[PDB]
């Protein structure tokens, strides 16, 4: 019916990635920062995974940005931290997790702009 | 609503049968086949004479990308990277820096005429009608490197054909 | 122009690589190339047979047939309008017309 | 198995349907088994599309079935419209139908002629291909590209028809039916053609359903099924045409069906030209339909929506769907999956030639070696969509 | 139907029928069916435990009210954010009743799904493709092997963690007189544009907080 | 705790501290009220009126950013009465705005191209002339093209409440009003470079970075700065192996979202 | 009176549809006996066979019968019946009516991610 | 819990069986492969290469994985047996043209950046 | 069309058609290459009153799928839809 | 030009015997057509 | 203005030139470094300033739909000439 396998899950040997990219690349797990130029926070939800950077040299003929690493443009989206960690564990890439940094909400109050004895009051609008 | 294609019943009357028997022993329908071919011998071939003649085209035709200039002479392109961001094949490369007179203009602008798919999106997304596609198509080259057009090559083509590109755009800018 | 429609690949005179060149299909192309009696002129047609065209960044696409064989004429356009392709063939004939084998031989 | 032969089309002959490596297991003269190898043209289209915007991805669907172009784009367009929850304007639906039939004329001409080219019948290849050349201009005069028009897009079409075109399509249609009658005058009644495609590749009605056939394969053995009649999409509910049905099931009927479909296309075009309505050509919803250059260069909102729809594209509501059309070859559809972003998450392409080819083994049982020529051709297999 | 050319006219009648036909299958095979949902564009979805591939597909093919004779499509959707990363999908057609239903399962790399070839001969090759491109294994398949990828492709392409440019690019070498392979090097790297807008697009689909 | 008071957001009750703004309450359930003149690190002004939202059973739409919430309220954030407010407000902000997107630096990362697409109407009914303002030269860092300014008073509150300087301000009245210093004075301060970010439009763009690269072709890469001991978190925006710019990265403990001018 | 062809390839003509159908529907009802009477499959399969069989008796002529059955060609009803019957036997081995075999993970069918 | 559906082998003891079955399949096929494709490596070299690919998977422990690794092997062998592969595909395991990639530390620090 | 009268009759007789009426080549009936400038119609939403986008919202009117039966939380047999009808033989030309 | 032939063969160009230093008496190619005449020659417009 | 380097190579309007030691110029051997001599920066400076009455003047590059988007140029400042961002043509208020 159903066997009981009691080993750490690992599929490093079947995915087909050359080992050069398995034990060497240092995947990165993080909640993407907010692009400071905008106040929209719809892209700070899903945990993205990515690898480390590698050199991009210049094609002599046209000065383009050539590259050798095939995983440079690789990005994956995971719903929570654990779902991402497992996918790295069962492939061999040494991962590094970074804690979500939730903006500490502030106590905004319009009525403070006009204070009798508080320095918060503004001299203009 | 449908219809039947091969559901004919051969009437078994002697005359009809004799016809199907006449057809086999006299090859009549095959004799007919030699008829249609004979007619086409005495028709007029639809062959044009190239290069002394050309196949009819239309103002919307897509050809060799080129870069335009205002009537003054200035470059129309302002390095807005819409064409790069839409070229499906990513055949466009662009760089820009503020020119001496502080006007947004390109420094490196390359189109890979081997990665291009000739889709016409680039000329659709240009907000200033800078990058277009001329009516030229006879630009086969003996080497791969020749088919990598950078800013200088594109500008020359635009100047080279501009007498015609405007003529086509004039007749057709209304449909767009 | 004398350019017949069909010829035995082992009695050809020029190969017109038309379309994409998959990694799976690449070995067959090279095999065919070696069976062509000399002189053999290869003409790359289209944009996927030149630099991978639309599929330049596809794992299973040979980025330009020139990797597998040495091309003589490159025809752009995906697809190159039937007239443009004819220009290339005419252009190829001139390219032949600018060949001076014997002269170079006489000056060996 | 007696002597397995790797019959290869790699040295492609003048058929222009792709490259096919075929592995068979003969028994003397008669074939006994088949095993097509189809990886020879797999480019990975279904994977790249996951990096493109829905707009950027449209040209791929043009290069799947490179003899039924505008039909392919319509299939993709309907899927995006369906997920976008918007309808193209009524004028757009007629134009798309107007060219769907014209494309169906293009497809069959290739299918019937080349299917006759392979069997040595060479003259009919040219005559009809001349009409293909004339029809290419209609493609070229609306979209500027002879084949890969990309004319049809999610939300209607791109540019309206130029003046003097409909008055020129009518000219083509009127005399066209004479062209077919010339074609039949050398294929239908000819006894040599009959000997090659009668009692050949007979497909049982129940099997056709089970293997997953569609199009002239299903309707070539009696099955009454045409998505233009049961599940119409644009306007086909507002036209009159008779879905031809064969009864024998052999190749001959499918050849008859295709020739009959072309005539039933003319009966439709005759109705498209007369009923063509006025109005705009694209959905008047700027967020999905980028404005014409006139408004872009004049109005603020009209520019922004021309600055995002050509760099980021339009977002699509999360979801997935399967939409199919009666493409010339057979059922064609896409299982598009959208996760809310402007790029599709997944797009499976149900190529009608994929199933019609897997079933070649079944159809090839107990037929001579030369008959696989008349069997592969009758299925109208183009390896652009088999591999994708 | 409504007088708004820029919106899609709803067809509620067909939507109601699917909901009515919904419980019809949920009641009949409750051992497998986990979740049945109907989308607003008139498409029925049936969620089945993977074991019930044959009981459920075989049922609809032959029952006296389903009669789904032909298999429209068969693929999988890689989704690395779930424990069962892959997700099979069967699209079924019904000429008699003129309707289409979609049946989905869930599996992973190491949990094969019983071949549905017995139910439909259509899935003879579609199941080769899923294995070829995704890696899912189908039990009891008559002949399972690569159908698309190149011979000896050390990897499963359509997985979301497979780089678009692959791992080896071919080339012809004169020294050995044969095509060869090497680690991939690109003259120009694939530029990775970032498109996501940072503002919520559709409030309807909003995922609640964590 | 008993401090909280239940407030509904489309009926979905959530408890929030008294004095919580309407916008903050709607943020908990994940609804980000659209805004132009609000920044939680800058005192409230409430003048863009892009954040106006509906309050259940009341004839007036209340400004989200400033309005305190009272017990037992419901905040319809998707009704038609709320879409009408936004479409109208976005109808005005794009009236006098110029067609500078193809040459404006923010094009691609603009709060006006996004919030216009998502919330604003899709077409304009403006048949008149346009406003045009003359530029200012207030430093060799912050390129200024005030024709695109939309009077958010971010640049104003920021300077008076973050950098501590009081040079930026608004002069004039009504539509004639302008934002500037009124005299040829270079607004210089180690933090001066941070108005390039808060300004949601192309009215204040970095001069060194100007005409360098569109936002959608750069590959961000989180890192840290070493120009000084504070160690500000930063995102090193790059492209084709070339550092194209440096931007702040949020971190409350260290530097909120500010980076000194030298680091920028 | 009897049809010459069925309109399909590989579906021959039944000489006596009336007699053939009465066998099958009656045969089917026999198989359904084992299936528990509370099972949903039996409850609905029973109904859809009683009505089908009942109309077989009423019409003496083949043509008028079909337009009431609404199963297409009369032969197609027969071949439909066989598959319907063959299913019934298998259902007894599977026992679908049993409780759910196993619930899905917490967020298996969640979309979007 | 670890209740998992197996593929073929219920435990390593059975799973390891097919591995030895498989190894013989290659070990007896290398002689055919060299002659069939007219490669230019002695029959000895192939088996030595064969051991390597088997050897690098010695560390495996999961019964399912070994079934999977085995399943791929049959396909690789079946293509080789039937001559579906081509002379090129056979030699891709040996990496002829690839020049010696440095692997010690001081070698890397002199040539480039790759760690 | 240039074909002489004698040739015109011959290719009609051999093919048994009025070839001259329906010729394969275009002579002048085509549209002229140049046409007066067009003036395209505008869309139905081009208005300056009571045309708020929120009413003609193409996408936001869509909603997630509806769930019929979910495992987490006397009836007539129902078909998926009404059975197909029988197509009527084409009376324009039922038989080829 | 001759408008009495079918479409396509009614507008043809005879190539000079010399141009830009090339003896084009024989080696005539379609790229020698100046841009202004291209629009007319390829039947893209009516007025020469 | 095509001003050539001492090494003898032309300089483009972008200023790029293969300096003395770089090997990359070897490609030109037997061929030519194609450059366009119609330097954009020069030609615009040739075009003259235009005098306007009001403080605001609208530029569209001429032709309406065939030119760049419409932009309104302030001209209050008299110590400098207003410039159109897209086309670069200059404007100035007169006698004030
Ligand atoms: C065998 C003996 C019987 C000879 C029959 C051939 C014949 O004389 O018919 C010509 C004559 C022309 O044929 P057509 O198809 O009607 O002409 C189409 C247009 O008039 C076409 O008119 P067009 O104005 O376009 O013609 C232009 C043409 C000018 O030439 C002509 O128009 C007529 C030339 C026909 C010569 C025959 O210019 C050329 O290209 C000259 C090329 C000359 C070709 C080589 C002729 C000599 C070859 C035979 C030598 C050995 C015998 O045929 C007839 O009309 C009926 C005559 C009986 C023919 C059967
Ligand atoms: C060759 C010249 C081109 C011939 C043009 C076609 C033609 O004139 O004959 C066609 C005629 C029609 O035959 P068909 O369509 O089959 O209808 C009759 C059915 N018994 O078919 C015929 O009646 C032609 C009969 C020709 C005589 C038979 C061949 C005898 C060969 C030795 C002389
Ligand atoms: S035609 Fe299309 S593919 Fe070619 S350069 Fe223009 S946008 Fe790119
Ligand atoms: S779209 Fe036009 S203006 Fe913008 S960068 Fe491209 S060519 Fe230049
Ligand atoms: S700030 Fe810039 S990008 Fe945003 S709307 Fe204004 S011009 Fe366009
Ligand atoms: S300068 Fe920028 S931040 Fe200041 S009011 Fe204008 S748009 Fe707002
Ligand atoms: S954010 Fe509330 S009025 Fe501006
Ligand atoms: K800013
Ligand atoms: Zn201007």
């Amino acid at each position: 019916q159903l066997i009981t396998v009691d080993e750490k899950l690992d599929i490093t040997t079947i995915t087909g990635v050359p080992e050069e990219h398995i034990k060497t690349r240092k995947a990165r797990i993080f909640v993407p920062a907010r692009n400071n130029m905008q106040s929209g926070v719809n892209n700070t939800k899903k945990w993205k995974m990515e690898f480390d950077t590698r050199e991009r040299w210049e094609n002599p003929l046209m000065g383009w940005a050539s590259t050798a690493d095939p995983l440079s443009n690789l990005v994956l989206t995971f719903s929570t931290k654990e779902d991402a960690v497992a996918f790295a564990e069962k492939n061999g890439w040494s991962y590094d997790v970074e804690e979500r940094k939730v903006p500490k909400p502030k106590s905004k109050s319009y009525g403070a702009n006009f204070s009798w004895n508080k320095r918060t009051r503004v001299s203009t609008k | 609503t449908y219809k039947y294609v091969n559901l004919r019943e051969p009437s078994m009357d002697m005359k009809s049968v004799t016809d199907r028997a006449a057809q086999t022993l006299l090859w009549t329908e095959l004799i007919r086949g030699l008829g249609m071919t004979l007619s086409y011998l005495f028709r007029e071939p639809a062959t044009i004479n190239y290069p002394f003649e050309k196949g009819p085209l239309s103002p919307r035709f897509r050809g060799e990308h080129a870069l335009r200039r205002y009537p003054s002479g200035e470059e129309r392109c302002i390095a807005c990277k819409l064409c790069e961001a839409v070229c499906p094949a990513q055949a466009i490369t662009i760089e820009a820096e503020p020119r001496a007179d502080g006007s947004r203009r390109t420094t490196r602008y390359d189109i890979d005429m081997t990665k291009c798919i000739y889709c016409g999106f680039c000329q659709e997304a240009c907000p200033v009608d800078a990058i277009v596609e001329g009516p030229n198509f006879e630009f086969s080259t003996e080497t791969h490197e020749e088919l990598l057009y950078n800013k200088e090559k594109l500008l020359n083509n635009g100047d080279k054909w501009e007498a015609e590109i405007a003529a086509n755009i004039q007749a057709d800018y209304l449909y767009r | 122009f004398g350019v017949v429609f069909r010829a035995s690949p082992r009695q050809s005179d020029v190969m017109i690589v038309a379309g994409t060149l998959t990694n799976k299909m690449a070995p067959a192309l090279r095999k065919v190339y070696d069976q062509m009696p000399e002189p053999r002129y290869v003409v790359s047609m289209g944009s996927c047979a030149n630099g991978g065209g639309y599929y330049h960044y596809s794992y299973s696409v040979v980025r330009g047939c020139d990797r597998i064989v040495p091309v003589d004429i490159y025809v752009p356009g995906c697809p190159p309008t039937a007239e443009a392709l004819l220009y290339g063939i005419l252009q190829l004939q001139k390219k032949i017309k600018r060949e001076k084998r014997l002269r170079i031989w006489y000056r060996r | 198995l007696v002597s397995n032969l790797t019959l290869n089309f790699g040295p492609q002959h003048p058929a222009a349907h792709g490259v096919l490596r075929l592995v068979m297991e003969l028994s003397g003269e008669m074939v006994r088994k088949c095993d097509p190898h189809i990886g020879l043209l797999h480019r990975g289209t279904e994977k790249l599309i996951e990096y493109k915007t829905y707009l950027q991805a449209l040209p791929y669907f043009d290069r799947l079935d490179y003899v039924s172009m505008m039909c392919n784009e319509q299939a993709y367009s309907l899927a995006v419209e369906k997920l976008l929850n918007i309808r193209p304007p009524p004028r757009a639906q007629w134009i798309r139908v107007l060219f769907g039939e014209i494309t169906r004329l293009l497809n069959h001409i290739m299918a019937v002629t080349t299917h006759a080219l392979d069997i040595g019948a060479m003259t009919p290849f040219f005559w009809m291909f001349e009409e293909r050349e004339k029809m290419f201009e209609f493609y070229e005069r609306v979209s500027g590209a002879r084949m890969h028009a990309a004319y049809v897009r999610p939300g209607g079409v791109h540019q309206d028809l130029p003046l003097g075109l409909m008055d020129d399509i009518y000219e083509f249609s009127k005399n066209f039916s004479l062209r077919i009658d010339e074609l039949e005058e050398m294929l239908t009644n000819n006894r040599i053609w009959r000997n090659r495609t009668v009692d050949i590749g007979i497909v049982t009605a129940e099997d056709a359903l089970n293997y997953g056939f569609s199009g002239v394969m299903l309707r070539g053995s009696g099955i009454q099924w045409d998505l233009r009649k049961t599940q119409p999409y644009d306007v086909y509910d507002q036209v009159e045409f008779d879905v031809p049905i064969g009864s024998r099931g052999d190749c001959y009927d499918r050849y008859l069906c295709r020739v009959e479909e072309m005539r039933q296309s003319i009966r439709i075009i005759s109705q498209c030209l007369n009923k063509m309505p006025p109005g705009e050509i694209k959905v008047d919803d700027a967020k999905v339909s980028p404005p014409k250059r006139a408004e872009m260069k004049t109005s603020m909102e009209s520019l922004i929506h021309h600055f995002k729809l050509y760099t980021e594209g339009y977002q699509v509501p999360p979801g997935a769907t399967y939409t199919a059309i009666e493409a010339p070859k057979g059922e064609f559809g896409v299982y598009l999956v959208s996760d809310g972003s402007s790029r599709p998450y997944r797009c499976k392409i149900k190529a009608p030639g994929f199933a019609h080819l897997a079933g070649l083994d079944k159809m090839s049982k107990g037929h001579m070696l030369a008959d696989v020529v008349a069997i592969i051709g009758t299925q109208d297999i183009v390896f652009g969509e088999v591999d994708r | 139907a409504d007088t708004r050319p820029t919106v899609r006219p709803r067809n509620d009648v067909a939507h109601k029928q699917l909901s009515a036909f919904g419980e019809y299958v949920a009641e009949i095979l409750p051992k497998y069916v986990q979740q049945v949902q109907v989308s607003c564009f008139n498409e029925l979805e049936i969620c089945i435990h993977p074991d019930g591939v044959i009981p459920v597909l075989t049922f609809l093919r032959d029952h006296s009210n389903a009669q789904f004779k032909s298999l429209a499509d068969l693929t999988a959707v890689d989704i690395p954010t779930r424990q069962n990363r892959f997700e099979i999908v069967y699209n079924l057609l019904s000429l008699r009743f003129n309707s289409r239903i979609r049946v989905k399962t869930y599996t992973d790399e190491l949990t094969p799904i019983e071949s549905s070839v017995p139910v439909y001969k259509a899935a003879n090759w579609y199941e080769r493709e899923i294995w070829d491109m995704f890696g899912v294994f189908f039990a009891n398949h008559p002949d399972l092997r690569r159908i698309l990828t190149d011979y000896g492709f050390e990897g499963h392409p359509f997985r979301k963690d497979f780089p678009l440019s692959g791992y080896v690019e071919l080339r012809y070498d004169d020294e050995v007189k044969r095509v060869v392979a090497e680690p991939v090097e690109l003259a120009q790297e694939f530029r990775k544009f970032d498109l996501n807008s940072p503002w919520e697009a559709f409030p309807a689909y909003r995922q609640p907080p964590e | 705790a008993s401090n909280l008071i239940e407030v509904f957001v489309d009926g979905q009750s959530v408890m929030v501290e008294p004095g919580t703004t309407v916008l903050q309450a709607c943020e908990k359930v994940g609804m980000q009220i659209p805004r132009f003149c609000y920044h939680e690190r800058l005192s409230v002004a409430g003048n863009c009126r892009m954040c106006l939202v509906e309050i259940e059973k009341a004839p007036k739409v209340v400004a989200a950013c400033a309005m305190p919430v009272m017990k037992g309220w419901n905040i319809l954030t998707n009704s038609e009465k709320t879409k009408k407010a936004r479409e109208g407000v976005m109808e005005f902000l794009l009236a006098n705005h110029p067609l500078d997107c193809p040459i404006c630096d923010q094009g691609g990362e603009c709060d006006l191209q996004d919030q216009s697409m998502m919330f604003g109407s899709d077409r304009s009914r403006f048949l008149e002339g346009k406003r045009a303002v003359e530029d200012k030269n207030i430093g060799p860092l912050v390129k200024t093209i005030m024709t695109r300014c939309i009077q958010c008073t971010r640049c104003i509150r920021f300077a008076s409440e973050i950098a501590g300087v009081d040079d930026l301000g608004t002069t004039g009245r009504g539509n004639d009003m302008q934002v500037g210093t009124y005299i040829e004075k270079m607004f210089m301060s180690e933090l001066s470079g941070n108005i390039i970010d808060i300004c949601p439009v192309g009215a204040l763009t970095s001069k060194p970075y100007a005409f360098t690269a569109r936002p959608w072709e750069t590959r961000k890469t989180e890192s840290i700065d070493v120009m000084d001991a504070v160690g500000s978190n930063i995102v090193v925006s790059t492209r084709t192996g070339e550092v194209m710019r440096i931007l702040p990265r949020m971190h409350e403990d260290i530097n909120e979202e500010w980076i000194s001018d030298k680091t920028r | 009176l009897l049809k010459k062809t069925t309109g399909l390839v590989g579906l021959a003509v039944c000489e006596t549809p009336h007699e053939r159908l009465k066998i099958l529907y009656t045969k089917i009802l026999d198989v359904l006996g084992h299936i528990p009477k509370n099972a949903a499959y039996r409850k609905y399969t029973e109904q859809i066979t009683n009505e089908k069989l009942s109309m077989v008796k009423a019409e003496p002529d083949v043509k008028k019968l079909e337009e009431r059955l609404q199963g297409g060609q009369i032969e197609e009803v027969i071949l439909q019946a066989e598959n319907e019957l063959s299913l019934a036997r298998k259902m007894i081995q599977w026992k679908p009516w049993e409780p759910l075999v196993e619930e899905p993970p917490a967020s298996q069918w969640k979309w979007p991610i | 819990s670890t209740s998992v559906k197996p593929i073929f082998s219920r435990d390593m003891n059975e799973a390891k069986r097919r591995v030895r079955e498989l190894y013989r399949a290659w070990y007896r096929e290398v002689p055919n492969t060299v002659h069939l494709f007219q490669l230019d490596i002695s029959v000895k070299q192939g088996r030595d290469k064969v051991r390597e690919m088997f050897k690098k998977n010695a560390h495996i422990t999961d019964p399912r994985v070994v079934d999977l690794l085995v399943i791929k092997g049959k396909m690789e062998l079946e293509e080789t047996i039937k001559v579906w592969k081509q002379r090129t595909h056979v030699m891709r395991f040996f990496h002829e043209t690839e020049a010696p990639r440095p692997k010690d530390f001081l070698s890397k620090f002199y040539v480039g950046h790759d760690p | 069309a240039s074909a002489t009268r004698f040739i015109q009759w011959l290719r009609n007789w051999a093919s048994g058609r009025d070839l001259q009426a329906k010729l394969q080549l275009r002579y002048q009936e085509i549209s002229k290459r140049t046409q007066p400038p067009p003036k395209l119609p505008v869309g139905p939403s081009h208005k300056l009153s009571n045309n708020y986008y929120c009413t003609r919202d193409g996408r936001r009117e869509a909603m997630p799928p509806s769930i019929v039966m979910s495992s987490q939380k006397e009836k007539k047999a129902v078909s998926p839809a009404p059975p197909i009808k029988r197509w009527e033989l084409s009376q324009d030309e039922p038989y080829l | 030009e001759d408008n009495k032939q079918f479409f396509g063969r009614h507008r043809w160009v005879i190539y000079t015997t010399e141009m830009n230093g090339k003896n084009t008496f024989w080696d005539v190619d379609g790229s020698m057509v100046p841009p202004e005449w291209h629009r007319w020659l390829h039947c893209m417009t009516d007025d020469p | 203005g095509v001003r050539t380097s001492p090494t003898g190579e032309k300089v483009t309007h972008t200023g790029q030139v293969y300096d003395d030691g770089d090997y990359r110029k070897v490609r030109f051997v037997g061929r030519q470094k194609e450059v366009n001599e119609n330097f954009a920066i020069d030609l615009i400076a040739e075009q003259p300033v235009s005098q306007v009455g009001s403080r605001v003047i609208s530029c569209d590059g001429g032709g309406g739909a065939l030119g760049h988007p419409r932009v309104y140029i302030n001209l209050d400042k008299e110590t400098k000439t207003g410039t159109c961002g897209y086309c670069g043509l200059q404007f100035r208020q007169q006698h004030h």
